[PDB]
RNA sequence: AAGCUCCUUCGACGAGUCGAGUAGUUUGGGAAUGCUGCUCAAAAUGGGAGGUAAAUUUCUUCUAAAGCUAAAUACCGGCCA
RNA sequence: UUGACCUCGGAUCAGGUAGGAGGACCCGCUGAACUUAAGCAUAUCAAUAAGCGGAGGAAAAGAAACCAACAGGGAUUGCCCUAGUAACGGCGAGUGAAGCGGCAACAGCUCAAAUUUGAAAGCUGGCUUCGGCCCGCGUUGUAAUUUGGAGAGGAUGCUUU
C-alpha cells in the first residue's frame, strides 16, 4: 500500500550500485 | 507647413490600448487560483499583510526590476488579499 | 584608403552593355506573355516625406482601399486587372485621396477589359 | 480551448504546480539518455504554436546540453546545439523548431519538432511539404531556424544595419571597389 | 561624482519615460526621501536637472552643459568623501527672487546635515555656485592650506565642473503652477 | 543481486516518488476519485448515449443513400475532447463531466475541476483515460460530457448529477484545497530519524 | 493548392485587358 | 522538500542543483586556513623541500653540461 | 581545368548544348496580337502599332519621335 | 510560516451563472447537418454508377 | 618501413604504426583535403581520372533524362 | 461553393520571451550597435521605437518572441557557345 | 483468470531515408600574425587568411514590434549619388554607416490562438477483378472556416463557377 517493500528494494539496489562504482579505484578499498 | 484637408480615420484593428477580452482576464484569474505563487510572490505576501508596504515595494523591484514592474505585482498581489480575505 | 586587401574585391562592369540586353529581352518576354496587356503595373502618386522633397511627387507602391473604393473598383478584382494594392499607406488628407481616385478614373477609360472565358 | 490556459499556466514557471512538475521531470530526463525520442510534447500548447501536428511524420526529440560558457562566449546559443544534435542522429527528418521545458543547474532541457519530408502524409499535405524541397536540408546547421535568425540579426531597423541581409555579405558588398567603363 | 559628495542621498536605476512626473513622489516616499535630484536625458544628447522637495514643495527644471565629471586628469585636487563642504553662493542669489528659490534648494541638496553619522569630521572642500550669464555655474574645490611667510588658503579644482541654465520653477512637486520662465532658453 | 532492467526500475521508482513528494493541490485533488458504484452507474447511463461506431456510420449512411436512390431528430450522444468539452462548460452547456485521472501531462487537465466548479458543471473524476476510451470507441479519452439526454433518460441523468455531488463533491470538499502525498512508511521514517541525529551534534554548512 | 487558394483563383482569375495610347 | 524522500532522489539533485555564485580569493584563503592541519609544515618537512627544490635545478644543470 | 583538359584528351563526344531558353521572346498563337506581332521590331514598335501601352510608368529617358507606348 | 498552505479559494468561490462567450449561435447547429447529406449525395453517385 | 601501401588512394602513404593514411586519411571517410595546398586539390580532383557516371550525365540531361524507346524500333 | 452590403450580436493575436544586473566579443553607434553566458525574472485601455524645454513626461508610428515565397543580385566551379 | 491503456523493446519484418564528392559564388561557427601609427597600451591589417559544419542554380533576405516628423513613405534585393557626411577614435595612425532621392525588379501569403459537435467531415498502408475492401493513425485534435490596415455569425440582394 504505503510501498515499504518496494522502496526496501530501490534502496538496496542503489548502495549496491554505489559500493560497486566506488569500489573500482582500490584507493577506496 | 502646408494646409491640407486632414481627414478622418477608421480605427485600426492593430489596436490593443481597447477594452480587453474578457475571456484572457477569466483565464488568467482562474489560472493564478490554481497555480499558487512563486516564492518570491509569497515573502511579497506576508509583507503585505504585515503592514510592510515600503519593504514590499523595495523587495518586488530588486526581483522584477523596474518600479513599473513593481507597482502592478504590488497591486496584484494586494488583490488577492482582499480577495482572499472576502472568500474566508 | 587602400589598407585592406582591395585587389581581391573588385567589380568590373565589363558586362554593362551585355546586362542591358539581357534586361531588354527579359522585358519582352514578360510582353510575349501578356500579349495585350501592359508589362507593368499601374501605381499611385506620392508625396515625398522629407521637407527637402514635399514639393515633388513620384510613384507609389500601390493604391489605398479607401482611393480604390470611391474610384468604384473591388479590392479583389484591382490586381487582377493590372493595379497595385498597398494595404499600409493611409491618405490622411483629402488631396492625396482625389489625386489617386483621379488616376484611377482615367485608367478606367482607357482599359479594354475582356470576356472571362 | 485547454490551449489557452496551458499558455498562462507556462507563464508561470515559478508557480507551486508548475514549480513541481518540473521539479520531477527534471529528475526522469536525467534517468533517460542524453537525447531520447519522447513519443509526446510535455508542453502541448508551445508545441502547437511552433507548427506541431498529430500526423504521421512529426516527431518530437527531447534533448539535454551542459550549459555555461567554453570566458569566450559561444555567439550561438545553447538552443543551437541542442537543435543540431538532434538533426545529427535523426539525418533522414527535418528539423522544424524547438522550444524550453526544463532548465536545471548542470544543464537545458529542450524538445525539438521534426517533420519527415519522405512520408507521403507530409509530400500531399500544402503547409508543409515547403520542407520536402531541397533547399531546407539542415536549416539548424546552416542558422535557419527561430534561434539561428536571432543570432544572425535579421531584424529591420537602424539598430541592424550592420547584420540583416547578411554580415558578411554586408562586409564584402562595402568593401568591394566598383570600376566602371566611363569613369 | 555628485553622489559621492552626498553622504545623505542614494542613487536609482533607470527611470520610465512613459509613466509621470508625480511618480517621482511615491518612489522618494518609497525611501524616506524629501529631496529629488533627477536626471533627465533627451536623444542621449542632452542633460536635464531637477531639484524637488517631494511632498510638495518647489521644483526647479534645468539644462545641464558642458560637463566635465572626475577621472579626467586635469584637476589634481581631491576632498573626503562625504565630507561637510563649505557652500559658496552669489550676489545674484540674494537680490533675484527666482535665485532664492534655487539657493535654498541647493541648500538642502548639498547641505549634508551637521550630525549625520556617513559624513567626515574635518572640512576640506568648497562647493561654489555662480550666476555670470543666464545660468549658474558649479565649481568643487579643494581648500589647500600653506604655511604663511615671515596659515593662507590656496584653492585647486577636484571635482565636477557644469553649467545650469533654469528654465522653469513650479510649485508642487513635479507640477503645479509655473512661477518663472526663462522666455530665453534657446534649446538644442 | 539481480539487477532490474532500466525501464523497470525508472517506472518503479516514479511509484515511489508519487508517495512520497507531497504533491500541490490542483494534483492533489485528482488522487480521490469515485468508488466502483458510482462509476458502475455513471457507465451505465453513458453506455446508453455511445457514439456510432465507424462501421455503424456507414451503414446508416448507406441506408439513407439507397432510400433517396429509389426528417430526423437530433441525435444525442456523448461529447468528448479536451478542446471541446472545454468550450462545452465555458458555455455552460454540459450537464455532466467526467475527467480522467491518468493524463500523462498533468498540466492538460489540472484547471478542468476548478474551472468546472467555477461554472457551476457537476463533475467527477474517473479512474481510467483509457476506460473512458472505449466509451468512445478511441484508446484514450482525457474526458468525456454529456450535454443533452433523451427524454427516457432526462430522471436517470438528474438522479446522477445528485448522487455524484453528493457522493463525490462533498467528500472532497476539504481534500481539495489539502496538500497531498507524506506516505512515509517505515523504511522513510528511519531515515529522516537518522537523518536529524547526524546535525544533531553539529552542522556542516 | 489549399482549398481556400482554390476559391481565390476560381472566381477571381487573372483577366485579359489592354489600355488604349 | 527533503525530509521524507529517496537516497536515490536527492543525491541526484545534490549533484545537479549547485546553486552557482561567485567565491572570493578572501574567501577562499580562509577556507585553506582554517583546515590546514597542524602538522602540515613542520620544520623538517619545509627543510626537505628546499633540499629537494636544490638538487632539481643542480641535476637539471648537469644535463645542460 | 583537368576535366577540361580530360574531355579534350578523350575520345568521347562533345555534348553541344542547343539555345534552348526558358521564356519565349514573341506571342504565339492563334490571336491578334499573336497574328499581328512582328519579330523583327521591339516592344514599344509593336505597341505602337497596336495603338496600346507598353509601360503604365514614369519614362525613364528619351523615347523615339513617333514612339507612343510609354506613358 | 506554513511550507505547505491551503489553497484559499479566492475566484471559483463566486459563481457566475453565464456562458463566457456572447458570440450568437450558427443556424447549422439547429439545422441537419450539411456534411452528411453531401457524404450520402456522394454515395448515391456511386450507387447509380454501379 | 615507417609507410605502407593505402588501400583508397594507392599512395604508399598508409602509416604502419598510426594506421592512418598520410595522403587521404583512409579510415576517416572524408578524404584528406586542405586550402592551403591548392596544388594537392588539383592532383586528386574530380576529372583526374576516369569519370565513369558523370561523363554520362550531361548526354541523358540534353535530352530531358527521357525513358522508354523509339516509335517503331524493333 | 464564392465576392460584397448591412448590423438592437461577437471579435480569441506567439514567455525562461521581453526586461533589469553582470562578463566576453563586436559595431561608426553605453538611449548598451548587435550577439552570447550567468543571476533575477514580467504586462494587458498591453508592449516596442521615436519626436518634444514647452509644463508633463501629452504627441507620432509599429505589433517581437511561429512559418512560406518568384524577380531584379553573386559566380575563378558544371554543360556548352 | 481474462482484457484494455501507457511506456519501453525484438525482428535479414513492409516501404523509405542520411552519410561521400564538389565547394567559383552562398549560410553559419571558429579564428591569427607579419605589416601601419603612436612614449607605452588600445587600435590597424580584420570581424580577413588558415580550420569546421550546411545548401542551390542561385543561395540568403523578405511582406514592418520599419523609415520618418513629412503636404509623408510603405516587404526584400541590387546600381548611382547620399559620402569620406553623421558617429566613434591622444577627435593619432585612423575607422566609418544610414534615411530621403533617380533607377532595375516587383507578389503576395500560411498557421497557433474558436466547438463540425445535427454526426473525424481528415490521412498513412496493403488486398484487389482497379469496381472497391479491410489494418491502422488520430479526439492529449486530422478536415473545412479565420490571420488584427483583419475576421466571425446572422439578414438581405445582386453577382460568380
Ligand atoms: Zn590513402
Amino acid at each position: 500500500e504505503d510501498g515499504d517493500q518496494l522502496e526496501r528494494e530501490l534502496d538496496a539496489m542503489y548502495e549496491h550500485y554505489k559500493e560497486r562504482k566506488a569500489s573500482q579505484d582500490a584507493k577506496y578499498r | 507647413g502646408h494646409k491640407t484637408t486632414r481627414r478622418v480615420l477608421k480605427e485600426r484593428p492593430s489596436r490593443r490600448k481597447g477594452a480587453q477580452s474578457k475571456r484572457t482576464q477569466f483565464v488568467r484569474s482562474l489560472i493564478r487560483e490554481v497555480a499558487g505563487l512563486a516564492p518570491y510572490e509569497r515573502r511579497v505576501i506576508e509583507l503585505l499583510r504585515n503592514g510592510k508596504d515600503k519593504r514590499a515595494r523595495k523587495f518586488s523591484k530588486k526581483k522584477l526590476g523596474t518600479f513599473g514592474r513593481a507597482k502592478r505585482k504590488c497591486e496584484e498581489l494586494q488583490r488577492i488579499i482582499a480577495e482572499s480575505r472576502r472568500a474566508h | 584608403h587602400f589598407r585592406k586587401h582591395w585587389q581581391r574585391r573588385v567589380r568590373c562592369h565589363f558586362d554593362q552593355p551585355g546586362k542591358k540586353v539581357t534586361r531588354r529581352l527579359a522585358r519582352r518576354a514578360k510582353a510575349a506573355a501578356l500579349a495585350p496587356r501592359p508589362v507593368d503595373k499601374l501605381r499611385p502618386i506620392v508625396r515625398c516625406p522629407t521637407v527637402k522633397y514635399n514639393r515633388r511627387t513620384r510613384l507609389g507602391r500601390g493604391f489605398t482601399l479607401e482611393e480604390l473604393k470611391a474610384a468604384g473598383i473591388p479590392r479583389l478584382l484591382a490586381p487582377t486587372i493590372g493595379i497595385a494594392v498597398d494595404h499600409r499607406r493611409k491618405n490622411l488628407s483629402e488631396e492625396s485621396l482625389a489625386a489617386n481616385v483621379q488616376r484611377l478614373k482615367d485608367y478606367k477609360a482607357r482599359l479594354i477589359l475582356f470576356p472571362r472565358k | 480551448g485547454a490551449l489557452k490556459y496551458l499558455e498562462e499556466l507556462s507563464k508561470k514557471k515559478q508557480s507551486d504546480v508548475v514549480r513541481f512538475l518540473l521539479r520531477v521531470r527534471c529528475w526522469e530526463y536525467r534517468q533517460l539518455n542524453v537525447i531520447h525520442r519522447a513519443s509526446r510534447p510535455s508542453r502541448p500548447d508551445k508545441a502547437r504554436r511552433l507548427g506541431y501536428k498529430a500526423k504521421q511524420g512529426y516527431v518530437i526529440y527531447r534533448v539535454r546540453v551542459r550549459r555555461g560558457g567554453r570566458q569566450l562566449k559561444y555567439q550561438r546559443s545553447l538552443r543551437a546545439t541542442a537543435e543540431e544534435r538532434v538533426g545529427r542522429r535523426c539525418s533522414n527528418l527535418r528539423v522544424l523548431n524547438s522550444y524550453w521545458v526544463n532548465q536545471d543547474s548542470t544543464y537545458k532541457y529542450y524538445e525539438v519538432i521534426l517533420v519527415d519530408p519522405n512520408h507521403k502524409a507530409i509530400r500531399r499535405d500544402p503547409r508543409i511539404n515547403w520542407i520536402c524541397n531541397p533547399v531546407h536540408k539542415h536549416r539548424e546547421c546552416r542558422g535557419l531556424t527561430s534561434t539561428g535568425k536571432k543570432s544572425r540579426g535579421l531584424n529591420k531597423g537602424h539598430r541592424f544595419n550592420k547584420t540583416r541581409a547578411g554580415r558578411r555579405k554586408t562586409w564584402k558588398r562595402h568593401n568591394t571597389l566598383s570600376l566602371w567603363r566611363y569613369r | 561624482d555628485l553622489a559621492s559628495m552626498l553622504p545623505h542621498g542614494r542613487k536609482d536605476a533607470k527611470f520610465d519615460t512613459k509613466s509621470r512626473l508625480y511618480e517621482l513622489c511615491e518612489l522618494a516616499e518609497l525611501y524616506n526621501c524629501n529631496n529629488v535630484l533627477f536626471f533627465e536625458a533627451r536623444k542621449g544628447k542632452d542633460l536635464y536637472m531637477w531639484f524637488s522637495k517631494v511632498p510638495n514643495g518647489p521644483t526647479v527644471k534645468f539644462y545641464a552643459q558642458n560637463l566635465h565629471t572626475m577621472e579626467e586628469l586635469h584637476f589634481q585636487g581631491n576632498c573626503l568623501k562625504g565630507s561637510r563642504p563649505i557652500l559658496s553662493f552669489d550676489a545674484a542669489f540674494e537680490q533675484e527672487p527666482y535665485l532664492k528659490v534655487i539657493k535654498e534648494l541647493f541648500l538642502h541638496t548639498f547641505g549634508v546635515p551637521q550630525g549625520h553619522k556617513k559624513s567626515k569630521p574635518f572640512i576640506d572642500h568648497v562647493l561654489s555656485f555662480s550666476v555670470a550669464d543666464g545660468k549658474i555655474w558649479v565649481r568643487n574645490y579643494e581648500i589647500r592650506e600653506v604655511e604663511k611667510v615671515k596659515t593662507d588658503i590656496n584653492l585647486i579644482e577636484i571635482g565636477p565642473r557644469f553649467v545650469l541654465t533654469p528654465i522653469i520653477i513650479q510649485e508642487g512637486s513635479f507640477g503645479g503652477p509655473i512661477l518663472y520662465e526663462n522666455k530665453r532658453f534657446i534649446s538644442p | 543481486m539481480v539487477k532490474w532492467p532500466e525501464y523497470i526500475r525508472l517506472q518503479r521508482q516514479k511509484k515511489i516518488l508519487r508517495m512520497r513528494l507531497k504533491v500541490p493541490p490542483a494534483i492533489a485533488q485528482f488522487q480521490y476519485t469515485l468508488d466502483k458504484n458510482l462509476a458502475a452507474q455513471a457507465f451505465k447511463l453513458l453506455n446508453k448515449y455511445r457514439p456510432e461506431t465507424k462501421q455503424e456510420k456507414k451503414e446508416r449512411l448507406l441506408r439513407e443513400a439507397t432510400a433517396i436512390k429509389e426528417v430526423s431528430k437530433k441525435p444525442y450522444t456523448v461529447k468528448y475532447g479536451l478542446n471541446h468539452v472545454v468550450g462545452l462548460i465555458e458555455n455552460k452547456k454540459a450537464s455532466l463531466v467526467l475527467i480522467a485521472n491518468d493524463v500523462d501531462p498533468i498540466e492538460l487537465v489540472v484547471f478542468l475541476p476548478a474551472l468546472c466548479r467555477k461554472m457551476g458543471i457537476p463533475y467527477a473524476i474517473i479512474k481510467g483515460k483509457a476506460r473512458l476510451g472505449t466509451l468512445v470507441h478511441k484508446k484514450t479519452a482525457a474526458v468525456v460530457a454529456i450535454t443533452e439526454v433523451r427524454s427516457e433518460d432526462k430522471n436517470e441523468l438528474a438522479k446522477l448529477i445528485s448522487a455524484v455531488k453528493e457522493g463525490y463533491l462533498e467528500k472532497v470538499e476539504d481534500t481539495r484545497k489539502r496538500w497531498g502525498g507524506g506516505i512515509m512508511g517505515f523504511k522513510a521514517q528511519k531515515r529522516e530519524e537518522k537523518r536529524k541525529k547526524s546535525l544533531e551534534t553539529a552542522i556542516k554548512v | 493548392v489549399l482549398e481556400k487558394t482554390k476559391k481565390r483563383l476560381t472566381h477571381f482569375p487573372q483577366r485579359k485587358y489592354a489600355v488604349k495610347a | 522538500q527533503k525530509e521524507g524522500l529517496p537516497d536515490w532522489f536527492l543525491e541526484d539533485e545534490a549533484k545537479h542543483d549547485k546553486p552557482i555564485k561567485p567565491i572570493t580569493k578572501e574567501a577562499a584563503q580562509a577556507i585553506k586556513e582554517k583546515l590546514r592541519a597542524l602538522n602540515a609544515r613542520p620544520i623538517k618537512k619545509v627543510a626537505e623541500a628546499r633540499a629537494r627544490r636544490k638538487l632539481r635545478q643542480a641535476k637539471k644543470l648537469e644535463k645542460l653540461k | 581545368r583537368e576535366l577540361q583538359k580530360r574531355k579534350r584528351r578523350s575520345s568521347r563526344p562533345t555534348i553541344r548544348m542547343p539555345n534552348r531558353r526558358k521564356k519565349a521572346l514573341n506571342p504565339a498563337g492563334n490571336n491578334i496580337i499573336a497574328k499581328s506581332w512582328n519579330k523583327k521590331e521591339t516592344l514599344s514598335q509593336n505597341y505602337t502599332r497596336f495603338g496600346l501601352v507598353a509601360k503604365l510608368g514614369k519614362a525613364t529617358g528619351g523615347t523615339a519621335p513617333g514612339n507612343k507606348a510609354l506613358l | 510560516e506554513d511550507p505547505y498552505p491551503d489553497t484559499v479559494e479566492w475566484f471559483t468561490s463566486v459563481e457566475e451563472k453565464m456562458p463566457l462567450s456572447a458570440a450568437p449561435e450558427p443556424k447549422r447547429r439547429f439545422i441537419p447537418s450539411k456534411n452528411e447529406a453531401k457524404q450520402i449525395m456522394k454515395l448515391v453517385r456511386a450507387i447509380r454508377e454501379g | 618501413k615507417t609507410h605502407g601501401l593505402c588501400r583508397r588512394c594507392g599512395r604508399r602513404s598508409l602509416h604502419n604504426q598510426k594506421k592512418v593514411c598520410a595522403s587521404c586519411g583512409y579510415p576517416a571517410a572524408k578524404t584528406r583535403k586542405y586550402n592551403w595546398s591548392e596544388k594537392a586539390k588539383r592532383r586528386k580532383v574530380t576529372g583526374t581520372g576516369r569519370m565513369r557516371y558523370l561523363s554520362t550525365v550531361p548526354r541523358r540531361f540534353k535530352n530531358g533524362f527521357r525513358t522508354g524507346v523509339p516509335k517503331g524500333a524493333r
